[PDB]
């Protein structure tokens, strides 16, 4: 799809057989999301942004669907105050900015 | 790595 | 233009007298600029990123042309790390997500 920009982009995510919305940011290198469990071992990291640091658990390799997209990369599980895909995910389902 | 989220409430 | 996301989507602002690299971030409501001298009345704000809220001030009916495209609204003024350009920018720029 085009997405403008008036609204927030949130679209619907499937990520460990769940359904969740998440934001399309382009002004994040990672992707982060809400507190959930996802299988498998994960490295404790840390992320920054406006506000300062947070600590996040990261998965790699994680097969996650965007709109009906599918990406398979990095995602960090942390105290985000909205579930973010970041660019690592974007560019693995085609997404541009356009003006 | 960054997150630059922005929530202008 | 067409801008890919392999890398941080910056591109070149002019605002007041300056010009800056900003990022174009589908991720932030508000466009958040470096600390700068900016003239003029303001009113303080608060913002919220992925580690709490920082304060800043709100410029309000301020010119700023992005990457040649002449828009013109608020620009709040803080300690970000890097110019953010949000979607009350973006939107008059004409600027959309594509995949």
């Amino acid at each position: 799809p085009q997405i403008t920009l008036w609204k927030r982009p949130l679209v619907t995510i499937r990520i460990g057989g769940q359904l969740k919305e998440a934001l399309l940011n382009t002004g994040a290198d990672d992707t982060v999301l809400e507190e959930m469990n996802l299988p498998g071992k994960w490295k404790p990291k840390m992320i920054g942004g406006i506000g300062g640091f947070i600590k996040v658990r990261q998965y790699d390799q994680i097969p996650i669907e965007i709109c009906g997209h599918k990406a398979i990369g990095t995602v960090l599980v942390g105290p985000t105050p909205v579930n973010i895909i970041g660019r690592n995910l974007l560019t693995q389902i085609g997404c541009t900015l356009n003006f | 790595a960054e997150v630059f989220y922005v929530d202008g409430a």
